[PDB]
C-alpha cells in the first residue's frame, strides 16, 4: 500500500488548509496515523496522531486549539485542518502510518506519504532581479564571481539559468530563504574566468511561472 | 546459602520460520507447515502414463469435421484430457456454424 | 516531554568507515525508540523500530542498540547510499519527540573557501533597499562563521545565510551571506566587510568595500 | 505427472494449492492465497 | 501470549533443549543440565497433530472448479457460471485463510499454557518447601539430589520427606 | 485443559455432586459434605444455554437445495446447477461442522476457566489463614466450623477475624 | 472473564485512570495518583488494531450482487439465479457476524488476560516482600517512595535492596 | 456520491452496510445483518 | 501500621456503547466501534460526478 496526500497549498495569511492522506486501494483499515511537519531545512515535528480503535485524536502543545486531525470512518484516509495560518507555518506537511512487518505499531512511523508543502504569504509576487557584478578589484587570477539576486517572490518556486542552459559550470543557485517579510529570495552566483568578462557576454534568465515574471538581466562587469 | 535449583523453559531452536494469528503478524516460530504448493514445472504431460489430446493449431470442431490442416489427428489413440488453444486458426475453413456446439463439448469432457 | 538529544550533530565519513550515531533522551523510555533516515527531498524511511529490530529492506550492515536513555545506530560498511540525515524518535509518551538530525557527511581534505564580496546593484539602490552579499565558494567542512562588520562595527540579526549541498564532483559547500538594509542606513556608512573563519584559512579572511566603488 | 492444471503440472504433496482454479487428477484444493503456513511449535525466542 | 509463561515471567527460551517442547533444568551438587518432561510434550504433540489433520481433512469436499463453456448469445448465464465458481473459490479461501490464522492464534496460546500449566505442577508440588524466584525457577529450602529431581519431573515428589528439613531453613533465613 | 484446573492439579472430578457444575468439599468437626457455588454454575449454565442458541438458529437461512430438471441438450446448465447446489450445501455443513468443534473447544476450557476462577477466589481470600494443599484442597490454620465454611462459599470470608488464631498456628507449626 | 481478573478478584474498574487501558494506582507517605502502564497498553492497542484490520480487510473479496434480467420461459435458470445469489449472501452475513461474535468474546479475554499477567507481573517482582491483599493491590512490607513505585512499574525492582526491610516487618507481624 | 443502491446512496465510510445487495462503485459489501460492532475495548464496569 | 500499597487496575468510563459474544449478549464495553452502515439519503447521485441516465 502507498500513502498518497494532497497537492500543493499557497494560502493567504489566517486561512486554513485541510491535508487529505489516502491509501491506495479500495481496502479499509483502521491503522493509526500520524502527522509530521518539517520546516524548509529544519527537522522533523510531530504535529499529532490518531488513533481509529480509539476513536481518539492525540495533539501537541503548540498546535492545540489550533490543529483538527479527523479520518473518514474506516477507509484508511486521514485529514489534518490547520487555522489562524501564519508565514511560520510554511513546511513539508507529512502523513505517516504506524504499521511494521509486525502488523500494527502504535508507535513507529512505518509508510509515509510524499509530503505536502503549505506557504502562507499575503499575495503572489513577482521577484526582482538585481545583478551581483564582478567588482574587479582584486582576485583576478581567482576566476570570477558574479552572479544574480532575485529578491522578494512569493510563491515558489523560481527556476534560474545562465545564458539560456549554456553556463553550467560553476552555476551556484543557492536555496531560497524565507526573509522576515514573508517573501522569499534567492541568489545564483557563477564561477566565469576573469578574462572571459569582455568576449563572452553573461546574461541570467530568471523565470517565476506563478507570476509571468520572465527576467533576463545582464550582469555587466558594472563600477 | 544459595541452595538447589530447578527451572521451568520451552523450546527455543535455531528456524527463521514465520506464521501469522489475527492479532499479530510475521510470528517467529519453533516449527510451521506450510500447506500450500506454489511451484509448477510449465509444461503439459502425461495423466497417469495417458498422453493427453493436445490439438495443437486445430479446435475440437476442426478435429471432428476433418479439417485438411488438421491431418495430424485423423486416427487419435486413447487419451486422458484435451488440450486446446483460446481461438485455434484452423477451426471452420469453409465459414459457418457448428449447431449445439458448446453441448457436444460438454460430451466431449466425458470421453 | 520527554527531550531527546542527539551526538554527534553532523559527522564526516568516507565508504567503508563505522559510523555511530548515539540519541539521548532526558527520561527512560524503555527501549521504545525508532530510527529513521531522511534523504534530501524525500520522505523518511524506516531503519529501525523498538531500538533494535530493523525493518523490511534494511541492509544488514545497519544496526541499533541500547535501552533506557542512551541509545545508538551504527553502520558498520558505509555505502553511497547512507549519506543522509538520521533522526531518532520515541514512542513511550503521547508527545512524540524527533532528535535534532545528525547528517553524515562525505570526507575529503579541507579546502578554504573563496570569499567574495557585492556591494548592492543601483537599480536596486533605487527603490529604497540596499541587499548585500558575501560569497563562500567551494570549502570543506561545512562549518563556516561569516561576521558582518559596517565601519568598523560588528551587525547582528540583520543577515541571512544559504547553505548549498555537497557538489557531486568536488565534495565541498557554498554558504552564501546577504545582509539587507534600506538606503538610509546604507548610504549613512561607508565601509562594509565581511569577516570568514573557516578551518582552512589560518586568519579570519576578510573581504570590504567602500560605497562610491 | 499425477495433477495437471493449464499452466503446469503440480505434484503438491500439500493438501492445497494456487496454481489455477481447473485442474484434472488426483489434485489439491485450490484457493486465492499467497500464503498458508500453519503454526506447529512455539514461539521461538530471539 | 494469554497465559503469560512464553516470553512472560519466562523471559527466554531454551536452546540447549533439543528433544522436547517443554522441559527443566536442574542444577544441584552433582551437576546441572536440561530435562524435557514426557506428558505434556506427548499430549502437545498429539492436540497439535489433531488440529493439523482437521484443518487438512476437515477442508475437503471444497468447489472443483469445472471448465464450462458458452456462445456468443448465452453471455447472462456464462456471466452467471463465472460469478459462480469466483465466488465459491472467494468462499473457501476465505475459510481457509481465517482458519489458520485463528488456529495459529490458538496454537501459540495453547504451547503458552502448557509452560505456565507445568510451572504451576512444579509450584505445587513444592509448596513451602522450595521458594518461587519468579523467573520460572524454584530455590529448593533442603537438599535435592538428581532423584529428587526426577520425583518433582513426573509427579512423584514427596512433601512430607522434606517438609521438616524445608522447615528449618525457612525458620533460619526468616531470623536472619 | 488450557488453564490447567480440571484433569490437572485437581486430578479427577466427583461423582458425589450432582446439584452443580462446580462446587466445594468440607471436612470439619462438624462432618463432611459437597456444595455448590450457585454462582459459577449459574453463570456457567447461562453462557451454555446462550452458545447453544448462538449456533442452533443463527444460520438464518442455511441453502435449501430446490430441485430443478434440465432435459438432453440443457447438460451444460444441469451440471452448472448440480455443481451450485452441492457447493452450497458443503459450504454449510463445514460450517456446521467447524463451529461444533471449535465451540466445543471453548466449552470445555470455558468450564476448566471457572473451575480455576472458583479456585482463586478461595486462594485470595484465606490468603495466609490456610495452607495450600497443592491439590485443590485448603487446610485451614484455624477452626472453621459450617457457617464459617459457607462464608468462604458465599464470597464473605472474614479474614481479620480468624487471623490472630490463624497466627499463633502458624507460629506453632514454623517453630516445630 | 475467563481469566478472572477483569470484574474478578480486582471487582471494579478505574474511573481515574483515563489515559491508559491497564495501570497502576499507588499510596505512599508522599501521596497517591493513577498512572498507565506503556507495556499492556501498547501490545494492546497494536493487538486489537490488528484484529480490526483482519476482520475488516478480509472481506475484499466477498460476493458482489450482479443483476440479471430473465424473460418469462427462463423460470428456472432466473429462480437459479435468485437462490445463487440470495445463498453467497447469507453465507457472507452468517461469516460476518460469526467472526465478530467469535472475535468479540477474545477481545473481552484478551484484556482479561493482560490485567492478570500485569498482576502476576508485579507480583513475582515484590514477592514476600509484600503482602497479597487479594483485591488487586500489594501491601509493601516496607517504605516504597515515588522512586521504588517506579520502578515496579518497569521490571526493574530490586528484590534485594528491600529484602532485609521487609524481613524485619514480617518477624515483628508474625511474632504478634 | 461514490456508491449508489436503487434506495439511496451511502457514505462509504464502513466495511459493511445492509442497505440493499444491487450496488455500483466503491461500495461496502453487503450483509443482511441488523448490527454489527466490534469490541475494542475491555468490559465496562458500571 | 498500615504499609504503602500499589494496586493494579483497567479503565473505566461513562460510555454506554455494547457488544455481543456467543455466551452473553449486550455487554458494556469502554471502547466499541461499529462496522455497518443503515442509512441511504433516498436519491440518486451522480457517480463519481458521471450523471446517470434515468429513463
Ligand atoms: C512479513 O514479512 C515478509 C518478509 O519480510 C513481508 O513480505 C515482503 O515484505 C516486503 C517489504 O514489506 C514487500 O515489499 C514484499 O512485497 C513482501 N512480500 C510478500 C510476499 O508479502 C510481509 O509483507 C510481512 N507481512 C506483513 C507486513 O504483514
Ligand atoms: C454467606 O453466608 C453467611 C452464613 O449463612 C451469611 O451471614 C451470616 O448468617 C448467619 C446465619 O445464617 C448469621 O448468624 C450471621 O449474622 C450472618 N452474618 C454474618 C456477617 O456472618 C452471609 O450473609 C452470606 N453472604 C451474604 C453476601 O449475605
Ligand atoms: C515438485 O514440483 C516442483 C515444481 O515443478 C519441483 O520443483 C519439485 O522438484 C517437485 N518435487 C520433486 C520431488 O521432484
Ligand atoms: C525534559 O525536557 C523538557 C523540555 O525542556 C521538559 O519540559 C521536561 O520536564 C523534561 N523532563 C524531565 C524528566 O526532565
Ligand atoms: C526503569 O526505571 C528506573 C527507575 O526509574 C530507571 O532508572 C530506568 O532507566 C528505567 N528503565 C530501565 C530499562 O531500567
Ligand atoms: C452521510 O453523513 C451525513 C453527515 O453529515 C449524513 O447526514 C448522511 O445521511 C450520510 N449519508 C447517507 C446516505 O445517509
Amino acid at each position: 500500500v502507498q500513502l498518497v496526500q494532497s497537492g500543493t497549498e499557497v494560502k493567504k495569511p489566517g486561512s486554513s488548509v485541510k491535508v487529505s492522506c489516502k491509501a491506495s486501494g479500495v481496502t479499509f483499515s483502521s491503522y493509526a496515523m500520524s502527522w509530521v511537519r518539517q520546516a524548509p531545512g529544519q527537522g522533523l515535528e510531530w504535529m499529532g496522531g490518531f488513533i481509529p480503535i480509539l476513536g481518539t485524536a492525540n495533539y501537541a502543545q503548540k498546535f492545540q486549539g489550533r490543529l483538527t486531525i479527523t479520518a473518514d470512518g474506516l477507509t484508511g484516509t486521514v485529514y489534518m485542518e490547520l487555522s489562524r495560518l501564519r508565514s511560520e507555518d510554511t513546511a513539508v506537511y507529512y502523513c505517516a502510518r504506524e504499521v511494521t512487518w509486525k502488523g500494527a505499531s502504535i508507535g513507529v512511523l512505518g509508510i509515509w506519504g510524499q509530503g505536502t508543502m503549505v506557504s502562507v504569504s499575503a499575495s503572489t509576487k513577482g521577484p526582482s532581479v538585481f545583478p551581483l557584478a564582478p567588482s574587479s578589484k582584486s582576485t583576478s587570477g581567482g576566476t570570477a564571481a558574479l552572479g544574480c539576486l532575485v529578491k522578494d517572490y512569493f510563491p515558489e518556486p523560481v527556476t534560474v539559468s545562465w545564458n539560456s542552459g549554456a553556463l553550467t559550470s560553476g552555476v551556484h543557485t543557492f536555496p531560497a530563504v524565507l526573509q522576515s517579510s514573508g517573501l522569499y529570495s534567492l541568489s545564483s552566483v557563477v564561477t566565469v574566468p576573469s578574462s572571459s568578462l569582455g568576449t563572452q557576454t553573461y546574461i541570467c534568465n530568471v523565470n517565476h511561472k506563478p507570476s509571468n515574471t520572465k527576467v533576463d538581466k545582464k550582469v555587466e562587469p558594472k563600477s | 546459602d544459595p541452595g538447589d535449583q530447578i527451572c521451568i523453559g520451552y523450546h527455543a531452536n535455531n528456524s527463521t520460520e514465520q506464521v501469522d494469528t489475527i492479532m499479530e503478524k510475521n510470528v517467529t516460530v519453533t516449527h510451521a507447515q506450510d500447506i500450500l504448493e506454489k511451484k509448477h514445472n510449465g509444461k503439459l504431460c502425461d495423466l497417469d502414463g495417458v498422453k493427453p489430446l493436445i490439438l495443437r493449431d486445430c479446435s475440437v470442431a476442426g478435429w471432428l469435421l476433418g479439417n485438411p490442416m488438421c491431418d495430424e489427428f485423423i486416427n487419435v489413440p486413447e487419451w486422458s484430457y484435451i488440450v486446446e488453444k483460446a481461438n485455434p486458426v484452423n477451426d471452420l475453413c469453409y465459414p459457418g456454424d457448428f449447431n449445439d456446439y458448446e453441448e457436444l463439448k460438454h460430451l466431449l469432457s466425458r470421453i | 516531554d520527554i527531550q531527546m538529544t542527539q551526538s554527534p550533530s553532523s559527522l564526516s565519513a568516507s565508504v567503508g568507515d563505522r559510523v555511530i550515531i548515539t540519541c539521548r533522551a532526558n527520561q527512560s523510555i524503555g527501549g521504545y525508540l525508532n530510527w529513521y533516515q531522511q534523504k534530501p527531498g524525500k520522505a523518511p524511511n524506516l531503519l529501525i523500530f523498538t531500538a533494535s529490530t530493523l525493518q523490511s529492506g534494511v541492509p544488514s550492515r545497519f544496526s541499533g542498540g541500547g535501552s533506557g536513555t542512551d541509545f545508538t545506530l551504527t553502520i558498520s560498511s558505509l555505502q553511497p547510499e547512507d549519506f543522509a540525515t538520521y533522526y531518532c524518535q520515541q514512542n513511550y509518551n503521547t508527545p512524540r519527540t524527533f532528535g535534532q538530525g545528525t547528517k553524515v557527511d562525505i570526507k575529503r581534505t579541507v579546502a578554504a573557501p573563496s570569499v567574495f564580496i557585492f556591494p548592492p546593484s543601483d537599480e536596486q539602490l533605487k527603490s529604497g533597499t540596499a541587499s548585500v552579499v558575501c560569497l563562500l565558494n567551494n570549502f570543506y567542512p561545512r562549518e563556516a562563521k561569516v561576521q558582518w562588520k559596517v565601519d568598523n562595527a560588528l551587525q547582528s540579526g540583520n543577515s541571512q545565510e544559504s547553505v548549498t549541498e555537497q557538489d557531486s564532483k568536488d565534495s565541498t559547500y557554498s554558504l552564501s551571506s546577504t545582509l539587507t538594509l534600506s538606503k538610509a542606513d546604507y548610504e549613512k556608512h561607508k565601509v562594509y566587510a565581511c569577516e570568514v573563519t573557516h578551518q582552512g584559512l589560518s586568519s579570519p579572511v576578510t573581504k570590504s568595500f567602500n560605497r562610491g566603488e | 505427472t499425477k495433477c495437471q492444471t493449464p499452466m503446469g503440472a503440480i505434484n503438491s504433496s500439500m493438501p492445497f494449492h494456487n496454481i489455477h482454479p481447473l485442474t484434472i487428477g488426483e489434485c489439491p484444493k485450490y484457493v486465492k492465497s499467497n500464503r498458508l503456513v500453519l503454526a506447529t511449535g512455539l514461539r521461538n525466542s530471539p | 501470549g494469554l497465559f503469560g509463561a512464553i516470553a512472560g515471567f519466562i523471559e527466554g527460551g531454551w536452546q540447549g533443549m533439543v528433544d522436547g517442547w517443554y522441559g527443566y533444568h536442574h542444577s544441584n551438587e552433582q551437576g546441572s543440565g536440561y530435562a524435557a518432561d514426557k506428558e505434556s510434550t506427548q499430549k502437545a504433540i498429539d492436540g497439535v497433530t489433531n488440529k493439523v489433520n482437521s484443518i487438512i481433512d476437515k477442508m475437503n469436499t471444497q468447489f472443483e472448479a469445472v471448465g464450462r463453456e458458452f456462445n456468443n448469445l448465452e453471455r447472462r448465464i456464462e456471466n452467471l457460471n463465472k460469478k459462480m465458481e469466483d465466488g465459491f473459490l472467494d468462499v473457501w479461501t476465505y475459510n481457509a485463510e481465517l482458519l489458520v490464522l485463528m488456529e495459529n492464534e490458538r496454537t501459540l496460546d495453547f504451547h503458552d499454557s502448557n509452560v505456565k500449566n507445568l510451572y504451576d505442577k512444579v509450584r505445587l508440588q513444592l509448596r513451602d518447601n522450595a521458594k518461587e524466584l519468579g523467573n520460572g525457577c524454584f530455590e529448593f529450602y533442603h537438599k535435592c539430589d538428581n532423584e529428587c529431581m526426577e520425583s518433582v519431573r513426573n509427579g512423584t515428589y514427596d512433601y512430607p520427606q522434606y517438609s521438616e528439613e524445608a522447615r528449618l531453613k525457612r525458620e533460619e533465613i526468616s531470623s536472619g
